[PDB]
C-alpha cells in the first residue's frame, strides 16, 4: 500500500510489480478503484 | 484503568501511511489488556 501510494503521488501512468496471495486483493482493489494499470508476472487473479 | 496506565498520548490526527510508520507504544499495552481480560458472555467462558 505504501509503495503504491508513493508511486501514485509520483504520478506514474502504469505500475509493473509482483504480488503474493496475501497481497493480491490490495492491488486488485486499488487498481480497480484508481484506474491505474498493473502489470504482473505473478499468478493470475481468481475471476474478473 | 485498574492498572492506571495512560491510554492515549494524543486524542486526534494520527497518520496511517507515514514513512517510516510510527507505532504508538501504548497500543501494545492495549493489545495485552484485550488479550488478558476474561469475561462471561453469550458464548461461554471468554478467554484469549
Amino acid at each position: 500500500t505504501n509503495a503504491f501510494c508513493s508511486q501514485f503521488s509520483r504520478g506514474v501512468y502504469a505500475i509493473f510489480g509482483f504480488y503474493d496471495k496475501k497481497s493480491v486483493n490490495t492491488i486488485t482493489s486499488f487498481c480497480g478503484t484508481l484506474h491505474v494499470s498493473f502489470i504482473t508476472p505473478s499468478f493470475p487473479t481468481d475471476g474478473t | 484503568r485498574k492498572q492506571r496506565i495512560e491510554i492515549s498520548r494524543r486524542g486526534n490526527a494520527g497518520d496511517c501511511l507515514a514513512n517510516p510508520a510510527v507505532p504508538w507504544g501504548q497500543g501494545v499495552e492495549i493489545e495485552r489488556a484485550l488479550k488478558q481480560v476474561q469475561v462471561e458472555g453469550l458464548s461461554g467462558n471468554i478467554k484469549f
